[PDB]
DNA sequence: ACACACTCTCCAATTCTCTAA
DNA sequence: TTAGAGAATTGGAGAGTGTGTTTTTTTTTTTTTTT
């Protein structure tokens, strides 16, 4: 056989290299001030997304990644578990 | 065999000299042609190649062996020409049966040589081999017609027309009637030949003017001047307009619909209104082309390709990568930017509308078609004259006709009477919006009871059919309906029309019609949004609203709307204008915030509002830098208070029922 | 004020002054980026004297503009012969005369595309000699592949010069004959000198490679070298 | 066979 | 025999459609 | 309304095939034999 295709997927969110990372530094991350522009304010806020992006899956550019995302966001059962978790946390 | 098509080539080549010819004792460098014998026979059995050969057979090869040997461009216009004028003498002065005879039966072939051209999975291989080059050929006819004695042959045709107008409808037999159908079937025709379209056979994966053809030959703007000097305008006027008296209305007012669609199509209404100028405007887009040099310009190195450095960018966790040029050592944005562009991949992806000629279904309508100012001023004249005089007493007709045979109609007609209501209405209410003059009761017709069970009837039909192109149509034509019923009630019957119009049942379809929006084109979605803009407004100022408002907002109806306004490079100044009025009512008014945090519409703020999309100055960036600004205040809040939604921002929302409810609000 | 470019630097000022004596080095070693730095220093600086003092004149104008440093007496001179391997890509100084000069070459810096079909069309930037052609039409509707093609006249180019620099006899060898050096020189300097001038240089010491035959990407192991003029004195 | 019009070529 | 240009082929990745809970 | 089972369409991996390659002045400085 060929080799077969890699890909993104839901194993690799849930990784400790994945998504738990957002959670564990995103408040660190990001900061807003009306001191600057909208458009100053909203360029800041895609920086992290973007390096966080890469370092998870670089095959393919930023807008692929999101509109990847949202197929396997909507469809796995174990990543739905998991988000709705996260929401059980806060109403904790 | 092709020695059998060579004897019928040379069969139609023979009586292509039997006709007759011109004369040479003339002296007379040149005379106009001389007449034949057998010629009527003549006719006939070119006729009967037509219709007892190539019809049974399904060829169009005999339309070939005619353009082969040029009948219509070398006999036929001079037979009827020379009949035509020898008859104006006679008329100035104020067997010749025969002479008559001839006319009639030369004209009947030149509407079947230019009869306009259809293809499908039924049409046989011949016509399909065929299809491409008779294109050609019916575009040197449409030239010559026009041109022959700066058009003179379309006097002959309505002649014709105006013996059968003599005498009282009372005693005019249907053979009789037959004629006055056949002229106005002729003027649809040269009017709806023009330029091909390009088909292929889809086995691999990799312009139609003859040498004699031009553009300037073949515009819309051509034919203007051409039916304006041979004395069209006044014949279609004249008999539109007297139609509701007893010419029997069922022989000519469908060929005569056809004639209005098949040359409003392809106007926009502003070209018609003004709103050393055409030098003034030129400057100022030299301007504009100045503005996108200096965008080029600032993304531009002052040294030469060559000299370029290296660059390292060093990530957190000290990581490293690496960007070349000389720009990347100063902009990280363009660095960032540069970064992602050198990967290879896209996704691959997916696509509504066939079998019908070019329009605004299926065309981007930014583009304008050109006028002599002579024929501006005609081309408004005529509609103008056409709306004051005809309107209402053709809509009455030919809607009275459709109610009684609706289940009969084909995908054509449909597509035609909605796209004639659709002009003249648009077109009237401009002109009275602009002018005391003018009046909005000449278009009144259209509001009556029966045409709108008739316009919401097709669009009923054609969407649960999921017929798209008519769904199309019909979503324009139900617009301005609700566009006119505005404007009749900033001035009765019509609070009824409206409390029927907006039954539960149509509520369920219009909610309906923008969420499937999202696959398909991109005038598609653009009507859905400009139907929607006035669907609430009119509801608005019914004052039920609650129950309706609630009914458009969820994800789907928003992922059109994002779908659509990223391609703003595109688009106009104002359809952004109305995709912001709807998320100042999604966002603001309804208090429905949580739809809009979805991260793909993150990016396309800082796009467009980037130094790269909209103008510094367009009215544009004043709705959108006053929309984010409140958009990035609500987020701050909410982030801060339920960290959850740094994960949050990247997914569709989810629908269980214990979380959910908080996770919304 | 008089509507000019260009700005002339003796380095040993950036001795002078405590927070740059270190950059002095800095240039030394590593030119191709310390100038670009320098140059948007001081294209930005120029915008800030107008915004910032409130001046009359056109911010567009001083946008559209490029800026240039040209760094000169950098150090002692070095002889002809004497330039090492270890030299390639730091800054120089030669003394010479000039023996002739090529006519004017243009030299392309944009790419022009149009698309055959549908008649989009793209502006492209070169970099390190390469054109980045498209893959396929970018225009949405009519994503074709191949469907992008050049359009030369239509392109942008810029204007290059080579000029043959001659061993002063001052430094020849015992017994032997004089050598030269060849220097490559574009855009304001380009028509500056001619046959018998005698000029003092300064510019990068670069070396690239030169294929075997034009049919394959096969190198030979000898470089070629010369030198890229960034001030003639 | 496989015909088909170039649709899209709005120039 | 050694880089190239061009052709051919198979296989699996993808999206679309139907069915039942 | 979600989701999962089955069918159809497309992409490009990669394997294969054929191909091309080495290789009469006219003007100007210098030595030599000829009248
Ligand atoms: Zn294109």
């Amino acid at each position: 056989k060929r080799r077969p295709q890699v890909k993104l997927t839901a194993e690799k969110l849930l990784s400790d290299k994945g998504l738990p990372y957002v959670l564990k530094n995103a408040h660190k991350r990001i900061r807003i001030s009306s001191k600057k522009n909208s458009y100053d304010n909203l360029s800041n806020i895609i920086q992290f997304y973007q390096l966080w992006a890469h370092e998870l899956f670089p095959k393919a550019k930023f807008k692929d990644f999101m509109k990847i995302c949202q197929t396997v966001g909507k469809t796995d059962p174990v990543l739905r578990e998991y988000r709705v978790s996260l929401f059980r946390d806060e109403m904790g | 065999a092709d020695f059998s098509l060579t004897v019928l080539r040379a069969r139609i080549a023979l009586l292509a000299t039997a006709i007759g010819g011109p004369d040479y004792t003339s002296q007379i460098d040149p005379p106009p042609y001389k007449l034949g014998d057998d010629c009527l026979a003549c006719l006939k059995d070119l006729k009967r190649w037509f219709k007892l050969v190539d019809d049974q057979q399904k060829r169009w090869d005999v339309a070939m062996a005619v353009a082969e040997y040029r009948i219509l461009t070398d006999d036929l216009l001079p037979i009827l020409i020379d009949w035509e004028n020898k008859c104006s003498l006679a008329a100035k002065l104020a067997n010749k049966a025969y002479y008559d005879k001839i006319a009639l039966n030369c004209l009947q072939l030149l509407v079947l040589m230019t009869w306009p051209l259809i293809v499908t999975e039924q049409s046989s291989s011949n016509q399909i081999t065929l299809y491409g080059e008779l294109k050609k050929h019916q575009l040197v006819y449409k030239k010559t017609i026009l041109s022959m004695e700066s058009g003179k042959v379309l006097r002959a045709a309505i002649r014709l027309a105006l013996d059968v107008i003599k005498i009282d409808r009372l005693s005019r037999t249907p053979r009789d009637n037959m004629v006055l159908k056949l002229v106005l079937n002729f003027f649809r025709n040269v009017i709806a030949i023009e330029p091909g379209e390009f088909t292929i056979n889809t086995k691999k994966s990799m312009d139609t003017l003859p040498p004699n053809v031009s553009m300037d030959d073949i515009s819309l703007n051509t034919v203007i001047s051409s039916f304006h000097k041979n004395k069209v305008f006044g014949f279609l006027l004249t008999l539109t307009s007297s139609l509701s008296k007893e010419f029997d209305q069922d022989f000519i007012n469908i060929p005569l619909l056809e004639i209005m669609f098949y040359f409003t199509k392809d106007v926009n209404q502003e070209l018609l209104f003004p709103r050393t100028s055409a030098g003034f405007e030129l400057s100022k887009l030299l301007q504009k082309e100045h503005q996108m040099r200096k965008n080029v310009i600032k993304h531009t190195s002052a040294r030469h390709s060559r000299f370029g450095g290296l660059l390292s960018i060093q990530t957190p966790d000290k990581t490293r990568l690496t960007v070349s040029g000389s720009q990347a050592l100063v902009d990280e944005k363009i660095a960032l930017q540069k970064l992602d562009d050198s990967k290879k991949w896209n996704k691959r992806i997916i696509k509504a509308a066939e079998g019908l000629p070019n329009s605004l279904l299926n065309s981007q309508t930014g583009k304008a078609i050109f006028f002599t100012e002579s024929n501006g001023k005609h081309f408004k004249e005529f509609i103008n004259n056409f709306i004051d005089s005809g309107f209402n007493i053709l809509l009455h007709s030919v809607t009275n006709y459709f109610t009684t045979e609706q289940d009969r109609m084909v995908t054509l007609e449909q597509v035609e009477y909605l796209l004639f209501f659709a002009w003249f209405v648009k077109y009237q209410l401009l002109r009275s919006k602009i002018d005391n003059s003018a009046d909005i009761k000449q278009v009144s017709e259209a509001l009556k009871e029966v045409t709108f069970i008739l316009v919401s009837s097709l669009l009923r039909s054609a969407y649960d059919l999921k017929n798209w192109t008519v769904t199309h149509a019909g979503m324009i034509a139900f617009n301005e309906l609700l566009n006119l019923v505005s404007r009749t009630k900033a001035a009765t019957d019509i609070e009824f029309i409206v409390s029927r119009l907006f039954s539960d049942e149509r509520i369920q379809l219009l909610s309906n019609l923008p969420k499937i929006g999202s696959k398909y084109s991109l005038q598609f979605m653009k009507s859905c949004i400009e139907l929607t803009h006035s669907v609430l407004k009119v509801l608005e100022q019914y004052s039920n609203f609650q129950k309706v408002q609630a009914n458009y907002m969820t994800e789907p109806v928003i992922e059109t709307y994002i779908n659509f306004l990223e391609r703003f490079r595109e688009l106009e100044d104002d359809s952004i204008k109305k995709v912001f009025s709807f998320f100042h009512r999604v966002f603001v008014q309804a208090k429905e915030q949580a739809l809009l945090f979805r991260f793909d519409l993150i990016i396309l703020l800082r796009e467009m509002l980037s130094p790269d999309g909209l103008d510094r100055m367009s009215r544009s960036r004043k709705y959108v830098s006053q929309f984010s600004d409140y958009f990035l205040a609500r987020l701050k809040k909410r982030l801060k208070k339920s960290p959850a939604w740094f994960v949050g921002l990247l997914f569709p929302p989810l629908h269980n029922s214990e979380v959910g409810f908080y996770q919304r609000y | 004020e008089l509507g000019t470019s260009n700005l002339n630097l003796d380095a040993r000022n950036l001795l002078a002054y405590k927070q740059t004596e270190d950059l002095y080095h800095q240039l030394l070693n590593y030119p191709q980026e310390v100038i670009s730095i320098m140059d948007q220093t001081i294209k930005d600086c120029m915008v800030s004297l107008i915004v910032d003092n409130n001046l009359d004149y056109d911010l567009d104008e001083i946008e559209t503009k490029f800026y240039k440093v040209r760094p000169y007496n950098v150090g002692s001179c070095k002889g002809m012969r004497e330039l090492n391997p270890n030299d390639i890509d730091k800054l120089i100084n030669l003394k010479g005369l000039v023996l002739r000069s090529t006519p004017v070459i243009p030299d392309m810096k944009v790419a022009f595309f149009k698309c055959n079909v549908c008649d989009h069309t793209m502006a492209v930037e070169i970099d390190r000699g390469v054109i980045q052609e498209p893959a396929r039409c970018e225009r949405i509707d009519c994503n074709e592949p191949n469907s992008m093609s050049l359009i030369h006249n239509r392109c942008s180019f810029a204007d290059k010069q080579v000029i043959k620099l001659q061993e002063t006899p001052d430094f020849v060898p015992d017994g032997q004959t004089p050598h030269s050096i060849s220097l490559c020189v574009y855009d304001e300097l380009v028509d500056s000198c001619r046959a018998g001038d005698r000029i003092e240089v300064t510019g990068t010491f670069r070396s690239i490679p030169i294929r075997a035959n034009s049919r394959q990407r096969v190198l030979k192991s000898l470089y070629k070298t010369y030198v890229d003029v960034v001030h003639v004195k | 066979f496989k015909s088909r019009a170039l649709n899209h070529v709005k120039k």
